């Protein structure tokens, strides 16, 4: 289960770290950040 | 070559025809879409990928092709996107255009004509299935 | 062998019309979500299908959309005969249900499910190309 | 070769493939099974087979 978040006009893919109640902590390049849950969709792979 | 495709937008009659060429075989898929958006491009790509083993897609810097919706589709399915028979299609559409009311009908007619045509010496429709089949 | 035999069906889901083509021999699927259950839409579908696969025969029900003159026209033009098991259709519904929440739009879920179905293993996606290929090559 | 689909009333339904006999400015003469029929050009869809 490899998950990809596209975040906040959209940005991604960024690598899933932790998803919590109202936000998800994520990073791609080096910049770790936290975005509120609902506008940072998480779609897996096949 | 098996799994290498090219994606392009033609504009015609203030409409957006989206075209996929399987580079190896010359085979075509096309769809007339309401807007030149990344959403529409991506939904196209999903349909394409569910039907063919598509590994790599060549596109231009089109805002619709550099759109994340498209990026998302690619990552989800298997597809690498590169940025670094189309002209024939336009010709055929022109030829058949008056035979049908709607441009979309003319486009699909032209696709059919193109894929089924031979050089008597196989058709593109045949070449693609042959290629994919011999692969696996 | 039946390389040219297909089946056409309409499912309703979330007050929308999914149109489904099954290549009977291989179990392979194409689907499109359409705005209306019309003969125009059905026929335009059939054209797309026929330009992509060697389609000899299409199995359908007495659906007004399938008995429509637009569909008949498409068939005559492309040289498809129209005739008047459905586990690949019911399986498709199942998979859509499974993946439904993964995507916003039903259409996205449908195409996801088609992809899942054709690629699952060997696979229907492989069987069809194999079948059509062996028919051209022999 | 050429197939004519036509409306031979207000519009119950387009009528099936009929043979083109003659096409003129304002009308088309077609044969549907045994029956010669005349419809306005504007009520006639004429499609050439692939
Ligand atoms: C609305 C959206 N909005 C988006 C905004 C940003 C990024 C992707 C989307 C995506 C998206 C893109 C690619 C995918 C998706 C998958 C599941 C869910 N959404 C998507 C699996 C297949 O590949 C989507 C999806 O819709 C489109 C297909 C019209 C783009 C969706 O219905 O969620
Ligand atoms: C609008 C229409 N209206 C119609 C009304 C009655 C009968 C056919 C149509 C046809 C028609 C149907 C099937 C075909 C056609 C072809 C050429 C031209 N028209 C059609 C070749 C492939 O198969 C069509 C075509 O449109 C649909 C495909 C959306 C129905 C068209 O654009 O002419």
């Amino acid at each position: 289960q490899n998950f990809r978040v596209y975040y906040r006009v959209w940005k991604g893919p960024a690598k899933l770290l932790w998803k919590g109640e109202g936000a998800v902590v994520i990073q791609d390049n080096s910049d770790i950040k936290v975005v509120p849950r609902r506008k940072a969709k998480i779609i897996r792979d096949y | 070559s098996p799994g290498i495709w090219q994606l392009d937008c033609t504009h015609l009659e203030g409409k957006v025809i989206l075209v996929a060429v399987h580079v190896a075989s010359g085979y075509i898929e096309a769809e007339v879409i309401p807007a030149e958006t990344g959403q529409e491009t991506a939904y196209f790509l999903l349909k394409l990928a569910g039907r063919w083993p598509v590994k790599t897609v060549h596109t231009d810097n089109g805002s619709n092709f550099t759109s994340t919706t498209v990026k998302a589709a690619c990552w989800w399915a298997g597809i690498k996107q590169e940025f670094g028979m189309n002209k024939e299609l336009k010709k055929i559409i022109g030829q058949v255009r008056d035979q049908a009311e709607h441009l979309k009908t003319a486009v699909q007619m032209a696709v059919f004509i193109h894929n089924k045509k031979r050089k008597g010496g196989y058709s593109a429709g045949e070449r693609i299935v042959d290629i994919i089949a011999t692969d696996i």
